[PDB]
């Protein structure tokens, strides 16, 4: 039933000095501040969470190797599976659309 | 009508119902018609008639959303494209339609 | 031919808080139902809804002060038109020139003989050329 | 018809190598013990040659011209097949099912491969199926 | 048991809110026997149409 408040400068209930109540080794309670939660990568094209990569502070990540913040497959750690899977066949599509219509006007313009 | 010779194929023929099915009976060579409705993705309609092209699998394009084309079937879903595998009792491969 | 001059909607004017047709629509689109844009498509859409805000602005101020401008210079050509044709008195032009005259006089500072009957006939009753 | 046959040019979509192009090899309609689906044997290129010009000489035009493969079982599923041809009558023999279930014969078939592409490569032909895809 | 939140606002906005809420039910109260307190919707139903007022007019 012990009373615990703020260890630091701030005595505002702000969103950036968050206060939890432990137990210490003394047998006592006392304040301590957490840090802000970190937030998923996020796909660039639909902006869902990002599949197979942890989740760390901006500057945490300077610190890790690449595996733990790519994905082997290309635009891995960009783009999720099924975007870059709809970028290949909308490519592919592309390309031969414009075989097509490179084809038909080379045969409307062969008739003078 | 169309409508008509869908359902004859229905209650007697071979069908697949869905992208899925339809691309996997193209790959097998099965199909002998595919109806594509006109409220499917573009993508998937693009990829579809690609298949065809490969496959040489006749197209009809349904006059009509994909809820319409599963009440023509006889489905209380939607359905996005049908394939004919066989038509079995009515005529719809003959008439070119 | 005259009476299309009594039509002119530029001279008139109605009450402040006319009642429209009733039009409905969805207000915004709901929140969970949005598309994914990057941060800097988002601030380009800030920036060109702060653009078409402003420029809205001006185009209702620029309307506002023209359509007075306008309405002078339509009040003067029908004026004349107007006196002028009693001047050369025509006998069968009295009636609508005072229609007119008694319409947009507020604005400034035999039924068988015609044909094609005004706009509106049916809820314009003449208040001055009538049969 | 049956588009899914030897020799069929494809560009696989899922995986680690998708977006790269690879060639089909021997197709398994029925599946496998070990792949219970509609799968296929293809060889692909991994590492695309790069592009020489005439400022590079000797060594260097040797170095961009390496083509680096690779072997791979593949779902129908993941593939997206093209109206284009490659002949495989080259490396027919090596990728079996037997291939992926032995390591060594993987390297062996590896090899092959490696050298089959860089030949047709130099030879000037199949200018479409050694160009990158970009999406 | 009161909750913390309810402790604080009854101990700080308690009393000017309830005093704001007396001073807008007085002013309602005062303007119900008024006359000319029509909202937005009402003076456009009064006013009507372009075609009911030329025939009003009319
Ligand atoms: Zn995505």
């Amino acid at each position: 039933a012990q009373r615990v408040t703020f260890r630091r400068r701030n005595p505002y209930n702000t969103r950036s000095n968050k206060i939890k109540v432990v137990k210490t080794p003394g047998g006592i309670l006392r304040a301590q501040h957490v840090k802000k939660l970190a937030t998923r990568p996020k796909c660039g094209d639909c902006g869902s969470a990002l599949q197979g990569i942890s989740t760390l502070r901006p500057r945490q990540y300077a610190t890790v190797s690449k595996t733990h913040k790519t994905v082997s497959r290309a635009y891995g750690g960009s783009r999720c599976a099924n975007c870059v899977k709809e970028r290949i066949i909308r490519a592919f599509l592309i390309e031969e659309q414009k075989i097509v219509k490179k084809v038909v006007k080379e045969q409307t313009e062969a008739a003078k | 009508s169309i409508n008509q010779k869908l359902a004859l194929v229905i209650k007697s023929g071979k069908y697949t119902l869905g992208y899925k099915s339809t691309v996997k009976s193209l790959r097998q060579g099965k199909s002998k018609l595919i109806i594509i409705a006109a409220n499917t993705p573009v993508l998937r309609k693009s990829e579809l008639e690609y298949y065809a092209m490969l496959s040489k699998t006749k197209v009809y394009y349904f006059q009509g959303g994909n809820n319409e084309l599963g009440t023509a079937v006889g489905k209380l879903f939607r359905v996005g494209v049908v394939s004919i595998l066989e038509a079995g009792d009515s005529d719809i491969l003959t008439t070119l339609a | 031919v005259l009476n299309m001059l009594l039509s002119l909607d530029v001279l008139h004017d109605y009450d402040p808080n006319t009642k429209l047709k009733g039009n409905v629509s969805a207000p915004k689109l709901k929140k969970k139902d949005r598309v994914h844009l990057s941060k800097k498509q988002r601030k380009a859409r800030k920036e060109m809804q702060q653009i078409e805000e402003e420029m809205r602005n001006a185009e209702q101020a620029v309307s506002a002060e023209e359509r007075e401008r306008n309405q002078s210079e339509i009040l003067k050509i029908v004026f004349t038109i107007y006196l002028n044709i009693l001047k050369n008195n025509a006998k069968t032009l009295i009636g609508s020139v005072l229609e007119g005259l008694t319409k947009f006089g507020n604005m400034a500072n035999y039924r068988s003989l015609r044909l094609a009957d005004p706009l509106n006939n049916e809820i314009i009753k003449p208040s001055v050329n009538v049969s | 018809a049956k588009f899914l046959k030897a020799g069929k040019v494809a560009v696989v979509v899922r995986g680690r190598y998708a977006g790269k192009k690879v060639v089909i090899v021997k197709p398994h309609d029925e599946g496998s013990k070990s792949h219970p689906f509609g799968h296929a044997l293809v060889a692909g290129i991994e590492r695309y040659p790069l592009k020489v010009t005439k400022k590079h000489g000797a060594k260097k035009v040797a170095k961009r011209t390496k083509i680096k493969p690779f072997i791979k079982v593949v779902n129908y599923n993941h593939l997206l097949p093209t109206r284009y041809t490659l002949d495989v009558e080259a490396f027919k023999s090596v990728v079996s099912t037997e291939t992926f279930e032995q390591p060594s014969q993987r390297e062996e078939a590896k090899k092959v491969v490696k050298k089959a592409f860089e030949e047709r490569h130099q030879a000037g032909k199949n200018q479409w199926f050694f160009s990158k895809l970009r999406f | 048991k009161v909750s913390k939140s309810t402790k604080k606002f009854q101990s700080k906005h308690l009393k000017h809110t309830l005093d704001q809420r007396r001073k807008e039910k007085i002013q309602k109260k005062r303007i119900q026997g008024r006359r000319g307190n029509k909202t937005d919707q009402e003076k456009a139903d009064a006013a009507g149409t372009r075609e009911q007022q030329q025939l009003k007019k009319s």
